RNA sequence: GGGUUCUAACUCAGGUAUAACAAUACCGAGGACAAUGUAUGGUGGGUAGUUUGACUGGGGCGGUCUCCUCCUAAAGAGUAACGGAGGAGUACGAAGGUGCGCUCAGAACGGUCGGAAAUCGUUCAUAGAGUAUAAAGGCAAAAGCGCGCUUAACUGCGAGACCCACAAGUCGAGCAGGUACGAAAGUAGGUCUUAGUGAUCCGGUGGUUCUGUAUGGAAGGGCCAU
RNA sequence: AAUUCCUUGUCAGGUAAGUUCUGACCUGCACGAAUGGCAUAAUGAUGGCAGCGCUGUCUCCAGCAGAGACUCAGUGAAAUCGAAAUCGCAGUGAAGAUGCUGUGUACCCGCGGCUAGACGGAAAGACCCCGUGAACCUUUACUACAGCUUUACAUUGAAC
RNA sequence: UUUAUUAAAAACACAGCACUCUGCAAACACGAAAGUGGACGUAUAGGGUGUGAUGCCUGCCCGGUGCUGGAAGGUUAAUU
RNA sequence: GGCUCAAACUAGGAGCCGAAGCUGCGGAUUUGAAACUUGUUUUCAAGUGGUAGGGGAGCGUUGUGUAAGCCUGUGAAGGUGUGUCGUAAGGCAUGCUGGAGGUAUCACAAGAGCGAAUGCUGACGUGAGUAACGAUAAUGCGAGUGAAAAGCUCGCACGCCGGAAGAUCAAGGGUUCCAGUCCAACGUUAAUCGGGGCUGGGUGAGUCGACCCCUAAGGCGAGGCCGAAAGGCGUAGUCG
RNA sequence: CCACUGUCGUUGAAAAGCCAGGGGAUGACUUGUGGAUAGGGGUGAAAGGCUAAUCAAACUCGGUGACAGCUGGUUCUCCCCGAAAGCUAUUUAGGUAGCGCCUCGGACGAAUACCAUUGGGGGUAGAGCACUGUUUCGGCACCGAUGCAAACUCCGAAUACCGAUGAGUAAUAUCCGGGAGACACACGGCGGGUGCUAACGUCCGUCGUGGAGAGG
RNA sequence: GCUUCGGGGAGGCGGCAAUAUCCUGUGAUCCGGAGAUUUCUGAAUGGGGAAACCCACUUACCAUAAGGUAGGUAUCUUGUACAAGAAGCGAACGAGGGGAAGUGAAACAUCUCAGUACCCUUAGGAAAAGACAUCAAAUGAGAUUCCCCAAGUAGCGGCGAGCGAACGGGGAGAAGCCGAUUAAUGCUAAUGUAGAAGAACAGCGUGGGAAAGCUGACCGUAGUAGGUGAUAGUCCUGUAUUCGAAACAUUAGCGUUAACAUAUUAAGUAGGGCGGGACACGAGAAAUCCUGUCUGAAGAUGGGGGGACCAUCCUCCAAGGCUAAAUACUCCUGACUGACCGAUAGUGAACCAGUACCGUGAGGGAAAGGCGAAAAGAACCCCUGUGAGGGGAGUGAAAUAGAACCUGAAACCGUGUGCGUACAAGCAGUAGGAGCCUCAAUUUAUUGGGGUGACUGCGUACCUUUUGUAUAAUGGGUCAGCGACUUAUAUUCUGUAGCAAGGUUAACCGUUUAGGGGAGCCGUAGGGAAACCGAGUCUUAAUAGGGCGUCUAG
């Protein structure tokens, strides 16, 4: 792996670039078609630990517009797009 | 128990996209007086990596 | 900021006791030296670990190794040889942009020094010149030669193509912004073109809210330029 | 010349005839004075050349003696070996043929000899090249280290 | 004296010669050090190097690299 | 070979021979195509040389389940023949040998297939009944014993060594020493003989040697010195 | 105690000897017994000699199944397809990697091939002297006759290549992915360079065959 | 082999390997517990030494001769010249002191290998670690150790080759103390070290022999055991089940005794300079830990840490000692197992094997199993040398089962029969093909099967390696046996199956392939360096343009 004859090889022809970001690594995105595991109407980051909808060292959450709900929920500490947003509010669930 | 290692420069040189890997271009590192502005400009930003080269992108970050 | 002296550390592979070796005591001789530990500069084939290219009508020696032009190259492209010939590793703030203007080399004739050939006048003269440089291909709307004003040798880009294993390389109308010249339509993202070049890593510098290991900073890192 | 390439240098001697030898010349490719120079009695299983004697070294080999070889009896190896019904020649052909083509020759099988071939046997050529092979040796190759040496601090103090 | 097993020599050694080091806990060598050899020796001795009986002898060069002496200047470590 | 109005050459012409090419006939197989539709059937068309290599479908072997089954002393495995079947790997049946195990089928797992590696181990060929039988000091004959005598024993003669090839030890060996008995193997042949097999026997010390006392080189070394550890050195001594 | 010459022996009587000769033989001699020096170490009157038939670094065991781009070998059967010995890069050149070429699967479906008609650009073969050169003769550098040239061209095909339209025939072309192998090629034609219009020579281009293909 | 205590009940004096003398119901042999004896060497210990030997001194006693019996006599450590220890050996695992290179990086030096091999010291059934001068930064947790994740992530790195966490989550186990120490002694309970009983089948045929066949029974808390003359629940030994201990060991509980220990909050300490080392972390912006050297605090109004550093906040109190479990291992004891081997395999070793043999030595290191059910192992005769070897006889189911013994392959070497072959040139065959020989049918030479192969055509082995090999290129004397793409994990693609916008648990628990365990992983969204936003997003002054995405199955 990574050995061309003796060229120099392509990963060490291109530049390195980037930083790794440690909040990268504790935010996790929620889907709106995975809400269906969670027990009850609050949807908070504790709510998504225990529907194992995100990792239990996840410090943040955020509601992304990629399935659809089917109930009202109520969203506390998670960020919501504004396509989810919407999509909730007209399914009946709030925000705060 | 054993796994396959990741080959760490070329993790750090290639990033997954969607269908691809993505990478900065070469020949921007330095001497650059004597390039013509529009090699700057275009040697800026990213660039697909090639498919013949994917599959030793492949070989080489299997995680990524 | 140095020498001299002293003795008490330390030394004796000195003497006298302790049977002996050693130590101990005393005496004697040295003495803050020497010697040793740590650190540090020099020296060091005494010893170790290694390196010491490839092509090549065998190898060595010699030459060559990247780039440009012509030919080989068989009227698209490409195409080899230690095949035949030459160049490059720059230059230039004008030798760039624009508007305007101009036309060369040679020959003959006349004319002070002044001729084969200087400058002046006349007549022929598609270029027999010039083009920063090698060659080839081009060049009159001159791409050649002058003058005025200038900084487009701009920033963000770029439909689309050439070329191409990749990495690269090349051309590009058009769009936005800010200009330069022009009365304007316009032209301008360097130079007639094709050589004048070197990836990554590492480090430096000018910027930037992107990050910032409890938090606020900072360091460090990232991104843009170099 | 233990040194001279050209070179068998030249001249002299020695032989009938001497690329060697001896003497001399000097044009020393490329001698030379303790990596000693030039000599030197004695010495050397040392090198070169020349003689006497002596000879089977040779002309040119003959005869004889013993030990094998040869035959019989007993015992009983070896390397090698794809398989063999295993001839010549001129061609051909991975380019030097018992084996292929054409042709010639040849009844089957021993024994004693012989070594021209079977690119005969033996040893995965030591020459040569190659391998980002090994070793050991060298040095003003690189990088280190031992050793030696420098200074600072410590052991380590006092007085003028 | 030597290549035990293809080289016995012109090679090595050699008495002799020179240079140089070494004042004694010598220089030098083994060793991590203690301890040893040198040597129960002491510069007419011991070590290293070259040369190699003897006869006649051994010319010039200190630019290079070593070795020895010197320190005016330049550069120069840890440290502070 | 042989060939001359050719069996040469030039120019025509007509026949024929001639390949795994083409056709005929029979069979298999790959792909694609119309259908009782998974090879359910009949065909049709185009294909089917092959190294490196890619793809597909199977055979056999050991073992596990199926299997407390089934087969087997009315003869298992194995060995050796024969017949028979399949494209093949291979299957099946059966004569003989053998004498106690084997394994249908479908799955499952592999120490799963050998001609080569100057492969490894054992066996056995060729060379070949060939070389050789180990100092050229040498043997002849008469008796005896014996299955058998060149070689053993005895005798006569001959030859060889005799600063040894005789004798005494040490070292080293370890019974080879002596007698009786045997001859398979060993002995480079034979052997009745032997340093071979077997069974018995044999080595007697105050004076010879060792031990012992003493020490050399050199070891070890109360304490002691040194050293990460292990250890190295060394005094008195104690060995040698 | 040595080892100078020769013969023999060289599957030896012998993993260094025998025979005939040879050297030293009171010395820097030979030899017995015991002891010491140990591997990058020893010892060496110095040959890299010797250190147990082992020496430019002993032997044994361990690291250890060292590594080996090298050589060898690689074991049952049948069916289908089927290369390459090129380009680029390489401390590369007999290794390897991307691309080309093979295979399998999937997608797509004529976008592909052949031919007819037709739209193009060219500077080759040929030819020629208009330029750059070179050349001979005549008249007088210029005029006229006359030759030649890869790096000369006033010219200039056939083929080839890039497009369009159209029929027929064809197990096409393209793209995505699984698995490769190959990157020593050879000869015969054609066009050349090189060589000597030598080479079963060498280097390209292009076709065929072999490679990997039997049959006549 | 002696004594004794138990067991047991008819044979026995270990094996090759029998014979002899004998022993044994007055209980032997044998098995189990205890005891006695226990030469010499070896830590070897009285001194020495070439191990299995040499030489002593001394106390008491005996003997009267030149000796005997019973002791004592090493060294070092700790206690008062006296008592108690130690020493040496031996599997792996632990802790510690030192510490390579081959190799990889397609060279090589940083780096890797690897803190590995090895050397050395020293424990215990485990060791080490361990109770916060620890993490965390969440709504905080609450020692150490181990496992599954986190994760091949964050990082480190000639930023090469490689190296590689932590936080936190799910589990196993949980414990905290100030002596959680060691060693004896006595009771109590349990276990172990010999043992005991243990059901149920007959007939008939075959056969050498019955356990197999046929018919009919029986036991079963005992039916897939090993044997027995072929295949047995009912023949034996066993198995299910139920049970025994005089003696001694071990484990646990209680009590007592004697040895050691029993801090009282921690200064040459924390920190610092220099040089190194350890931390995933190679000096790096390098925290933290260790220390060779040189220094050097504050001391609860204080100090350590929170990855340069400062402030704030949080957390915790070093410089005293201890502490079980979960974890590591096998020289070994018992039980049980195996899609492990079956004599070239499996240990080197199935057998007199670490032997023979090789080496000075360290060390290296084989080969070699099978008669038969029972030895019934061939009385006797014959040939022969009273030899080997054989033929009869006999035994046996079988003797080409006769001891080199089951089966008995191939190479290789013979004997017999049939055909061919001594005028003919070569990979030895193939396609034809005469003749002869031989079996079977057939009305009788006509076919068919088998052997041979005169003569004719064609035809230069195999492997490997190559552009190309009959090649005079490689390899193979032959046969037989063995001999080379594996295993573990990760990952990608394909097939298949289950589930499906979801799929799936891991470690563990478990009466254990079930069931539980959702930690975690993959998929469901991308863009961007990142913050951030999100069917979009990045770049940009730009809503322009452009890049990457969207426009479903895992």
């Amino acid at each position: 792996a990574g050995f061309e004859g003796g060229q120099t090889p392509l990963y060490r022809r291109l530049p390195k670039f980037g930083f790794t970001s440690k909040m990268a690594m504790t935010t996790a995105e929620v889907r709106l078609s995975e809400l269906n595991k969670v027990e009850g109407d609050v949807i908070s980051v504790a709510t998504l630990k225990t529907a194992n909808i995100i990792r239990h060292d996840m410090k943040r959450a955020r509601i992304i517009l990629s399935g659809d709900v089917t109930k009202a929920y109520t969203f506390q500490g998670v960020k919501v797009t504004k396509g989810a947003k919407q999509a909730i509010e007209a399914a009946g669930g709030s925000i705060e | 128990k054993v796994k396959m290692k990741t080959k760490s420069g070329a993790a750090k040189r290639f990033k997954r996209t969607a269908n691809g890997f993505k990478r900065k271009q070469a020949f921007k590192s330095h001497i650059l007086t004597k390039k013509s502005s529009k090699r700057i400009r275009q040697l800026r930003g990213l660039k697909m990596v090639d498919k013949s080269d994917e599959a030793a992108v492949r070989r080489m970050c299997p995680y990524i």
